């Protein structure tokens, strides 16, 4: 980003980006314009030779509706922390769940992709009251070695038995829960990785939607990587229980979700992009059966005139056959065309 | 809703 | 503005004011305090030596309700776009409709004037998803012409046939739609015009305007030199402005002409004038006045960052059914106002 | 506070922090994650050798909700002014009261604390449409003696026969006011000293509190230095005290005192302690406690940029029947903390 103060060992550092979007899509809920942008600050502060602590907060401002609006702006990261020298660093705050360590390898589309979890789903994405304590290198013991633990606060209803300050609906509701990942680089270029986490159901989650029962919600996720050679190369496959939303429904008892991702970047700043992502549900109630969540195929491009401005194009391929349970769930079924012209500072 | 300092409730 | 970054041929410019304002009014709408504050940034990115590419956000937040209130920020300008060095500039995003290169020659008052239209009122203020190409000079042709293009997206209704993602009440629908403008210095001269097509919403739900397309037609005129400014111009649309909340006048004129004078120490006098005209109002209106007030005022500069204004407008509406029904204010407003700019 | 930008006589400040926090309650109103961070900016030009003007921006955003909340940002402070050298300075916006002048001297806790007022809650703390002229050392008569002026708009109802632009409900409703402040002195001492007529609604609409004029009393003391902060103040309210969400208090005493010292390597151990007690309430009530409790707490400053804290909060009210009705809570509260400061 751009480095705005640098004095008496405290810097601050000003990111963000404007994005001019325009969806066109046969869906009325998705077609239109979708402009917006985003704007954060990164700070760090030297305490001593081997103590650093520093903080982070990313906000994001929607442009695509008219001034009288509501809602059109919410936070997405912000959380403080301290480095202790090499032995590790914790923070707390709104940060990502340790399942995006590894979920993150497919999320490099030009515009769709990272739709297989939501946000505020459990520990797959970014979260409430996170406290990440993280390790590279592993103590120093192995090299290359990156590790890290999570724990997470309950966060319950606006009001009831299991009420907390911070209410919210049943859809991103959790208990008290922990994760864990790990990746590792076996050499240049190729890096593999895995995650874990485990949290608490409350008791809307088992009550109020119709589908999906059950006491602790689990993840199982494993990725691998290939980013060299101006080549881009990444998958991940995911198996989730009782964690994965299968619409406005509820939650499946049992999800497989897979994304695979291919990239090249030319000399001249042309970077396209071919990727597929699928997820399909299993065991559902009410006699749904198994139902694919979500399956389509994405193919775009993106254009970087520099470091700061680029432009990108991106059509997604909806595969989905519209049945009972996609039209019950809201998901949709309809191919959506993007087009971008981005500024970064 | 509070004191200005630190906002409670 | 604060240019507050500038390495690598890229550069950051943060701008904005902080306004303490009070309204001294009758209307117990418009009477209180009025803080507010504005922010933003504006970029620039050297691509290469005859490219280039910039973006700007522009943000407002209300400072005069208290901790709990709701909605009291929202964003007036968020755009990106490119320059082809001297062949013109293309930029997508929340920007000014094209009729405002002409009609903002008289959004020069102190606190008040520029509202014989509204925002997110199709082509004539701030709009979304605006494409606009602008080019300076008109190509290789005579110097001095700035022309533009532009074309808007529809923006429907929040659910039904017409909606789209980013809906909205009737009051601010629209369909595609395209606009030109031309200014040329000669004192200086403009004209526009705009065309969009009208939702179904639109045409169904409000008791007044009935329509397929919008119409603007705008000329402009202004002076601006030594110390003196001279700015008027006149609009004509059809089924484009809104009779307060009673919909929209089949046919409607606008008027404004304001004079300001600059001083040697500081202080800037001006008087200026606006009217609004509706005509062929359904519901037995007929011709109705939609605004008509005399503005008074003037500004003292301490510098380039700090000011402070009084302005006084005196309403010249008169009370009747329309203005009641359609929730037209009729009461004379003053404002004071003190300004810090960074 | 970061500078950011300083040329020709204008400079931006650009300070806030980012809060780590949680809370660990009983009570399942106050339990949970309470992540937050504020932002600002503050400007200063020099307009010649002995003027300047000056503004500033204080805004609060909430990070411990989900990003499809709603209400989760507001402005605290904005407001620009001018200094006249020496002979005192002016401001109008959203500012402090000038109450607060005097009982800011016993805010110094970690997270709790400085809670027997509200903020909108006449000129006890941040309001809206406040004037205050400041004058420092009185002129030239004396040295040392802090003094200061201060009047404030009414602001209504949201709609009826006392609304004004920016209505609000009546615990944050206020008619014309002002107050003074007066502060001499390691030892200091404070007076403070506000007036404020009452909406017709506030006497109708709460079933606790009848009267015409909100009124306040604030007598401080404060001793700071040799690395020790012991500070009190002890205020007389009538008719300006919230009875929690019953209405207000016909009469209150509010006393509350804090001991700090400060060590060597950055530990910074507090101690406290709070009451709030009201008279003549209505509906059979009499005298109860409003506010009692006991805090406890210790910060420690790794440096100027960032810093951890515990507090804990001994609540000694007892459970009762106003207790509830009010939704006054009654349970102890363990807050842990994280803050970078730039």
């Amino acid at each position: 980003g751009a480095e705005i103060y640098n004095k008496d060992g405290n810097k601050l550092d000003l990111y963000g980006k404007i994005d001019g979007l325009h969806y066109f899509s046969d869906d009325k809920s998705v077609d239109g314009d979708q402009t917006y942008m985003r704007v954060g600050v990164k700070g760090e502060t030297q305490i001593n030779d081997q103590l650093t602590g520093y903080g982070q907060w990313e906000y994001n401002v929607q442009a695509n509706n008219t001034e009288s609006s509501s809602d059109q702006a919410w936070t997405r990261l912000a959380f403080a922390g301290l480095k202790f020298g090499d032995a590790g660093s914790f923070d707390y705050g709104r940060n990502y769940g340790v399942v995006y360590d590894v979920t993150s390898w497919t999320d490099v589309l030009p515009e769709f992709g990272g739709d297989t979890y939501g946000s505020d789903n459990f520990l797959q994405s970014r979260a409430n009251g996170v406290a990440t304590y993280r390790n590279s290198d592993f103590f120093g013991l192995v090299d290359g070695l990156n590790f890290a633990l999570q724990y997470q606060g309950k966060n319950g209803s606006v009001s009831g038995e299991g009420a907390t300050n911070n209410g919210r609906g049943w859809s991103k509701q959790n208990g008290d829960g922990f994760g864990t990942s790990l990746t590792y680089d076996i050499w240049d270029g190729i890096s593999a990785g895995f995650a874990y986490s485990h949290s608490k159901r409350t008791d809307e989650q088992n009550s109020v939607p119709a589908l999906g029962r059950g006491d602790n919600a689990e993840t199982y996720t494993g990725g691998l990587k290939y980013d060299a050679n101006n080549i881009y190369l990444a998958s991940q496959y995911t198996q989730t229980y009782n964690a994965t939303r299968a619409g406005s429904l509820g939650f499946a008892n049992k999800a497989q979700n897979f994304e695979v991702v291919a990239q090249y970047q030319f000399d001249f700043g042309l970077r396209p992009s071919v990727a597929y992502l699928q997820s399909k549900g299993k065991d559902l109630e009410r006699g749904y059966g198994d139902q694919d969540i979500l399956k389509y195929v994405d193919v775009g491009a993106t254009y970087y005139f520099n470091k700061n401005m680029s432009t990108y194009v991106d059509y997604k391929i909806n595969l989905l056959d519209d049945n009972s349970f996609t039209r019950n769930a809201g998901i949709s079924t309809d191919d959506v065309v993007a087009l971008g012209l981005v500024y970064q500072f | 809703c509070s004191g200005g300092q630190n906002t409670h409730c």
